[PDB]
């Protein structure tokens, strides 16, 4: 999971 | 304010053709020649301009069956049907023409793109 | 030998997203305490192990409408179709229960995992 | 497009  | 899983669009289409290859939800034949395809109208209509404007019609939304020009060549499209469910595209010398022809008329812009990269190169 | 397109899945996923946004070739309704969210059968069995279940299943493949358990909260199920199509996921303290329950149901194993990963990091 |  990231910050887009 | 979203959080993204980067794995998520590839682990989406790893099991479309992974219910493609069990022929599960399949809802058309594309026709080749006399060669038959079997897919998913939703995969084909995201990947390529020509059948998204095919299922997009009020008529032919509702067919089981589609037949292709008969130039279209079987080997072009099953190695274009391929790229579709796996972002794989089987490019070789032998069958660059017959790919890039195909991909010119099923609409799909990236492959077209790099079969003339791959032809410029050669000449 | 394939060439691989990088961004292939990702343009997939965008353009399933914009077929569901207008509903088009959409062919099953999912009931949630009332709620109705209108979604394609692939796309519903590529993320969720609950639906690939249900829709591999001989007799249930074939209906129109599923009816979710009474639990399910829309607000949680909404989250979750909304990640299915784009791979973004709003996860918010209000909505963090509704949603790791939601995604446990529907066995969705990816965002169960960042769902306890987060409570774990708030108690 | 990359190598695989
Ligand atoms: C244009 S809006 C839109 N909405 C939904 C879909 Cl399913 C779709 N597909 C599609 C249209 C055109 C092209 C492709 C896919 C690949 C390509 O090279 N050209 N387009
Ligand atoms: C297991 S083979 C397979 N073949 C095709 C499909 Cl459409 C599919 N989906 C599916 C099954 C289980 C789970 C998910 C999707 C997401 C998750 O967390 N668990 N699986
Ligand atoms: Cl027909
Ligand atoms: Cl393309
Ligand atoms: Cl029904
Ligand atoms: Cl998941």
């Amino acid at each position: 999971w990231v910050i887009p | 304010s979203c959080i993204q899983f980067t794995r998520h669009a590839s682990d989406v289409l790893l099991n479309l053709n992974r219910l493609r290859s069990r022929d599960i939800l399949t809802d058309v034949v594309i026709v080749v020649s006399r060669e038959q395809f079997r897919a998913h109208k939703t995969v084909l209509m995201a990947c390529s301009g020509l059948f998204y404007s095919i299922f997009t019609d009020q008529l032919k939304c509702n067919l089981s069956v589609i037949n292709l020009d008969p130039e279209i060549n079987p080997e072009g499209f099953c190695i274009l049907l391929d790229f579709m469910y796996t972002s794989r595209l089987n490019l070789r010398e032998g069958n660059i023409m017959a790919v890039m022809a195909t991909a010119m008329y099923l609409q799909m812009e990236h492959v077209v793109d790099t079969c003339r990269k791959f032809i410029k190169a050669s000449e």
